[PDB]
């Protein structure tokens, strides 16, 4: 092969698995909680909307749960 | 505030070789298409997605238009001197209303950072973007003047003809020396050269016609040619997925226009029949002719024409034809001939031959062939070659030294290697794709591979976290796509290496199955069933398998 | 009373089912429209249709001579004295001395500018691959437009392909259905296709007559307020600075009165005249010695004429160039330019801003032409000459007489 | 007066009751030029659940407050889709894309469904659904007569009366209730 000018960004799974953050105990929390948070924000338009709007619909949301 | 002059970079000569262009691996990566020789075209099959994803979608285009109008109506009503634009000051009105641009400002607004991206130097298979910083909401942006270079899956090379380091360079050099830069005026009273003759006969031999015309726009050619043949009495029949040139050019011609259903044929047939019968309009006179128009490759689907059945219409009912090709005339057939290489059609039944040489060739301009008689009067009739500039020097030969290369004159094989390359490339992505779980568009040949994305806040997360990858990746959707179906538009180089392609499939893979993006039903496998691959294992066994024209259900 | 109500839910019940079982129809129906028509019938009228063909063939030897007539220039550039050959290689000239030449200061083929079009050459490449939307603006590009931009005193300008489809994709966006256009009463083809897409209504008005412009203005305004609409629409007047066919010029005080008074908008299509008019070339607005940010209001220019280089530019404000670069048809779907015309055009203004000999030596040679067919009185019967001091193109005429007796 | 050689002047009403002109050769030309996106989308997959969604969500809604009376939920659902579907079918004249010239600038949502076709099955589901709710609503729970009047003249002047095909291409202007409408 030959050797280019190009800076290759490693994926995530690789830098989990060589920084030795991976915990078995303490991990599947943050897991879950991550599928959980991005589950919900990604399916429903808070991301091309504004921040006071944003921040409403969140109260709105979290009203009609806690009633 | 300003963009900024970048400095061009120094480095020896074989880090920009391999920057422009890549050196193959192994010889087994290579692929030779094979002809039709007239077999029928199958309906192509459309998978889909579950309910909730389009309720989804819905609900949440529902919610953007109320806001956006709430937002309006407030602020026009009570902060008028915010809004001085669209308030007329002095009995002067404004440049433009408030309802026109709605989509622009209220939704497209938020996703400006995602569209328009300067960036520098040649575009290869690595391309160099400027690092811009966003202020406000995408209102102005701040120049760090600090480069970085990233994966182009964008540009519109698919033979890798754009570098600085090659023969056609070298022409370009020496017809700069040569031939000054400037041109004297339209080509009818100085202007034309014995170059602009040499490439017409080139391209009148290339593409199998026996006269041929250059221009130097495309969308001028498309926008100018209609008029000079067409008048009111005449009838027009187009689909409904034409380029906006064509609609342009019909526009200005004046004739009436009747549109039928993407891929229906017996719609067609029977529109046909219809419009004889009847006649013109409010008289029911005959009309004076009858024109079809059509595309070689659509881009935003990756679908072919059946030409046959185009071709056996017009004969038994005595129609013309029309065909649009500036996406297949370099990058597809056998020999790259064209849309009439693969299916085995004689030139000489279709009647109008056009084509770009921007997208495959690496030049600006355009064409048009047809027969002798026909050119003869379309030289005194068009009012591009009277009027309008000619087309310079350099262009010219880059053209020409691409024709001749593809060709097999003046390098014996290095053609025949970049249409294997940009084939197998092609068909390994389609079929990786496909067996990771996706959704894709194509015929399994074309360089154009949509993957869609249906809900309206994944494109722009899809593009940033593709960025952050270092990937450049062009993202389309409303109005220009249905409502329900965004997509990204995938542009396969024959540049490229394989390494890349798995480099991506990886980073892929994950983005995907971070934002829930792989919903793949048993109507895209041809056993039946559903199918969710491990990427190790895809990595192992598609590059093989590729190769066997039975994998593909379309 | 209680039946009353449910009487009300029958109707609709009723209504609805008779609504249900209804077929669908429409204006614009099949061949059951006549139809008065049987299979056997049609088939009789399919096979009478007989076609036209597509183009003409009957008149084409009558004209052939002048695509016989058309010179070739035969390796070399085309400059002062060149060789030509016609008809096919059947007769060739030499040293012959060109006089039909369409470039006017002759800038682009010096040595400093050689160089900067083989450097960008060498490190960018030949052409762009990819659309303005997308990926394919640049650096230089950006660059070209505030040279532009500061050399003509504007606010902004755009960049377009190719120069004969600037205005027929300009004008055709800041306009709508009931809006007004006043145009002068001959104009170019290309404003012609702009006036026919515009789709809008379109008044004319004599040839450099000032007093129909006035007439027809104070006939609109008086109009209109009668008329009184809620919403007041667009209005412009549409003119040339240096007319192609004719060669002369428009008065520019006039108009800049006239439109101040009558509340209208002012567009200005000068391609022959951006490189030649002013002490400096700097356009119309120079000669005249006025502010071009408040005389005109569009202006649509070629760089091919006179600059050397192929392209075509619009000059404007901020709020029309944002909106221009959205909703402008060639603009959005086109590739972009090559780079080594921008930065030799960019240069080509450079070395404009450092001296100015060749606009005074243009003007000088271009007096004397002029003066020296137009004070002889041998031709005085034969033909007529229809164009202006300060032009650089020379236009004749034969006289009407003449005509009418050959 | 001085005629101009191409006319497209926008022409007012004249009188209290009136009808939109027949369009010309060269608006059939635009028009059929170029699909139109605000009546596609109406029978595109999924495009029919999505009002008995929005209705089952707007009564849960409308009933979550303790304060609520069923009588009173179910009127104020009636209200809240009926406004809706009014606004936004009948009221709004044009489109928000920009077409080749005016285009699509007299007619409304409704006249655009389907290029003018009546008795399409999506304008039957269109028309039958506010009969379905206005009966289920009636039948549902008691009901006094006085409010009943008034939500079924609603029912039937805000939903049923703009579908019939006698209003097809039919405008009304007040002498001052309501501004003049193009024709
Ligand atoms: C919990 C709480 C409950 C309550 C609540 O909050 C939440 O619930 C919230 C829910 C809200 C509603 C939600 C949805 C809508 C629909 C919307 O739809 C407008 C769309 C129309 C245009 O409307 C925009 O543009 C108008 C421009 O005039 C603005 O008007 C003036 O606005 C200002 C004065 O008001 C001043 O600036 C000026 O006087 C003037 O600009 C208006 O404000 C603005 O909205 C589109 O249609 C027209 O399009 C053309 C206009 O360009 C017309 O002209 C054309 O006519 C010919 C065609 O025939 C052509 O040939 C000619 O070339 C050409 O001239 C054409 O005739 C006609 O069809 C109108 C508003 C409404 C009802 C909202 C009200 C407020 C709420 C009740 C909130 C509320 C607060
Ligand atoms: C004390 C309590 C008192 C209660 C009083 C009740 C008051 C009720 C207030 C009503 C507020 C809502 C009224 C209007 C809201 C919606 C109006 C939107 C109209 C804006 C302009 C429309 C332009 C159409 C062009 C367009 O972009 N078209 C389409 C794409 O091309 C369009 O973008 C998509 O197809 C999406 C629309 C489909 C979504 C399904 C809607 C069907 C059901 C309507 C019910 C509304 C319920 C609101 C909660
Ligand atoms: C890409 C495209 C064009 C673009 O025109 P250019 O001026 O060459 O950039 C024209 N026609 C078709 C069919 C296209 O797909």
């Amino acid at each position: 092969q030959h050797k280019s000018s190009m800076v290759y960004i490693p994926t995530t799974k690789e830098a989990k698995r060589r920084n030795g953050k991976s915990e078995g105990i303490l991990n599947t929390i943050e897991e879950v909680v991550e599928k959980l948070y991005w589950t919900y924000y990604i399916h429903l338009p808070f991301y091309l909307m504004a921040s006071f709007d944003s921040f409403f619909l969140h109260v709105f949301f979290l009203t009609i749960f806690s009633l | 505030t300003r963009v900024p002059l970048c400095e061009p970079e120094e480095l020896p000569d074989d880090i920009q070789k391999e920057n422009e262009y890549g050196t193959l691996d192994s010889p087994g990566h290579l692929y030779q298409v094979k002809s039709r020789h007239g077999k029928p075209l199958p309906e192509p099959v459309v998978d889909t997605p579950p309910y909730y994803i389009s309720l989804l979608t819905y609900l949440n285009y529902l919610i953007l238009i109320i806001l956006g109008h709430v937002h309006d109506f407030l602020g026009m009503t009570f902060q008028k001197n915010k809004h001085l634009d669209l308030l007329e000051h002095d009995g002067l009105a404004p440049w433009f209303s408030n309802f026109e641009s709605f989509y622009v400002r209220r939704i497209k607004m938020r996703i400006d950072d995602c569209f328009s991206r300067p960036t520098t130097g040649v575009p290869g298979r690595f391309i160099r973007c400027i690092d811009r910083i966003s202020h406000n909401i995408n209102e102005y942006f701040t120049y760090s003047g600090a480069v970085y270079p990233c994966m182009n899956l964008s540009s519109y090379n698919y033979l890798g003809f754009a570098q600085s380091k090659g023969q056609c360079t070298d022409a370009a050099l020496e017809s700069v020396d040569k031939y000054s830069i400037q041109s004297g005026g339209p080509r009818a009273q100085i202007g034309t050269t014995d170059l602009h003759i040499k490439a017409e006969k080139l391209v009148a031999r290339f593409i199998g016609k026996e006269d041929a015309l250059v221009f130097s726009m495309g969308y001028g050619t498309n926008a100018n040619l209609f008029n000079a043949f067409l008048d009111k009495k005449c009838l027009v029949i187009s689909d409904e997925l034409n380029h906006t040139s064509i609609r342009t050019g019909v526009r200005l011609s004046g004739a009436a226009v009747r549109t039928f259903k993407h891929g229906d044929m017996v719609g067609l047939e029977k529109l046909i029949r219809e419009q004889i019968v009847l006649g013109q309009p409010k008289t029911n006179r005959p009309w004076k002719k009858i024109l079809i128009c059509a595309e070689g490759l659509f881009s935003m689907e990756g679908t072919l024409c059946n030409l046959p059945k185009l071709v056996e219409l017009k004969k038994k009912y005595k129609c013309y034809l029309f065909i649009d090709e500036a996406h297949s005339i370099g990058a597809m057939g056998p020999t790259g001939r064209g849309v009439c290489e693969i299916f085995g059609v004689d030139p000489k039944d279709v009647d109008i031959l056009m084509g770009t040489f921007t997208k495959s060739f690496g030049a600006a301009g355009g064409y048009i062939a047809a027969d002798q008689w026909i050119i003869d009067r379309l030289r005194l009739d068009l009012t591009t070659v009277s009027y309008s500039e000619s087309m310079p020097a350099p262009v010219l030969a880059q053209t020409i030294s691409s024709l001749q290369t593809i060709s097999g004159e003046i390098c014996p094989g290095q053609g025949t290697e970049r249409l294997q390359r940009i084939a197998f490339n092609s068909r390994y992505l389609r079929l990786a794709l496909q067996r990771l779980g996706f959704i894709v568009y194509g015929v399994a040949d074309s360089p154009v591979i949509p993957l869609l994305l249906y809900c309206p806040s994944k494109m722009p997360a899809f593009s940033r976290m593709m960025l952050q990858r270092r990937i450049a990746v062009v993202v389309v959707a409303y109005p220009a796509t249905p409502l329900i179906e965004s997509r990204v538009r995938f542009c396969m180089s024959a540049s490229l290496t394989k390494e890349d392609i798995d480099y991506l499939l990886r980073h892929v893979s994950e983005v995907g199955d971070k934002l829930n993006l792989k919903s793949n039903s048993g109507k895209s496998s041809y056993d039946g069933k559903r199918q969710r691959w491990d990427i190790e294992e895809v990595i192992r066994r598609t590059p093989e398998d590729c190769k066997d024209d039975k994998y593909f259900v379309n | 009373d209680d039946p009353y109500r449910t009487t009300v839910e029958i109707g609709l019940i009723l209504y609805g089912i008779i609504y249900y079982l209804s077929k669908p129809q429409q204006k614009k129906s099949l061949q059951a429209q006549k139809p008065n028509l049987s299979p056997q019938e049609i088939d009789a009228l399919i096979e009478d249709w007989e076609p036209e063909p597509l183009v003409d063939p009957s008149a084409t030897d009558e004209q052939s001579w002048r695509v016989a007539k058309t010179p070739v220039t035969m390796e070399m550039p085309i400059q002062n004295h060149i060789t030509i050959t016609r008809n096919n290689l059947q007769e060739k000239y030499t040293n012959v001395f060109n006089l039909a030449s369409n470039n006017f200061l002759q800038l682009s083929a010096t040595e400093p500018v050689k160089e900067v079009v083989k450097t960008t050459i060498k490190n960018y490449g030949v052409g762009a691959c990819g659309p303005a939307g997308f990926y394919g603006n640049q650096d230089v590009h950006y660059t070209l437009e505030y040279d532009l931009a500061q050399f003509f005193g504007t606010q902004g300008s755009v960049l377009y392909g190719q120069d004969f489809c600037a205005a027929p994709s300009v004008l055709p966006a800041f306009t709508k259905r009931g809006d007004v256009i006043v145009a002068d009463d001959q104009v170019s083809l290309p404003v012609q296709n702009a006036l026919q897409l515009s789709r809008s209504t379109v008044y004319y008005f004599n040839h450099n007559d000032m007093n129909s412009l006035e007439c027809l203005l104070n006939e609109l305004t008086e109009q209109e307020k009668l008329e009184k609409l809620p919403a007041i629409p667009r209005k412009f007047i549409v003119t040339e600075g240096i007319f192609h066919n004719s060669g002369d010029l428009a008065p520019l005080p006039e108009l800049t009165k006239l439109k101040n008074k009558y509340k209208f908008r002012l567009f200005v299509d000068e391609t022959f005249s951006i490189g030649v008019l002013g002490a400096t070339g700097r356009g119309l607005s120079e000669h005249f010695n006025m502010d071009r940010a408040t005389a005109i209001d569009i202006t649509v220019g070629s760089m091919a004429t006179a600059l050397g280089s192929t392209g075509g530019f619009v000059l404007g404000d901020s709020v029309m160039c944002l909106h221009q670069r959205i909703g402008s048809n060639a603009y959005c779907f086109s590739a972009c330019l090559p780079a080594y015309t921008v930065t030799s055009v960019s240069k080509v203004l450079k070395l404009m801003d450092s001296n100015n000999d060749a606009v005074q030596t243009l003007q000088k040679l271009s007096k004397s032409l002029h003066d020296s067919f137009a004070s002889d009185d041998s031709l005085r019967s034969y033909v007529i000459v229809t164009s202006s001091p300060v032009s650089a193109v020379l236009h004749l005429q034969l006289t009407p007489a003449y005509r009418s007796r050959k | 007066t001085t005629e101009p050689v191409k006319d497209h002047r926008r022409r007012r009403a004249a009188a209290i009751i009136s009808h939109v002109e027949p369009e010309t050769f060269e608006d059939e030309n635009d028009q059929q030029l170029l699909p139109n996106m605000n009546a596609t989308w109406v029978d595109q997959r999924g495009a029919w659940i999505i009002h008995v969604v929005i209705i089952i969500l707007l009564k849960l809604f409308y009933n979550l407050f303790p304060g609520v009376t069923t009588e009173w939920s179910w009127t104020l659902t009636n209200m809240t889709y009926v406004i809706g579907s009014y606004v936004m079918f009948h009221l709004i004249k044009g489109t928000p894309f920009d077409f080749n010239g005016g285009a699509y600038d007299n007619l409304t949502m409704w006249e655009q469904i389907d290029d003018e076709t009546l008795y399409t099955p999506s304008r039957k589901f269109l028309i039958s659904v506010p009969i379905a709710l206005f009966l289920v609503s009636t039948h549902y729970a008691h009901y006094d007569l006085k409010l009943f009047s008034w939500n079924c003249f609603l029912t039937t002047f805000g939903a049923v009366v703009p579908k019939l095909p006698v209003t097809h291409r039919l405008r009304i202007s007040i002498p001052g209730i309501t501004g003049r409408a193009q024709i």
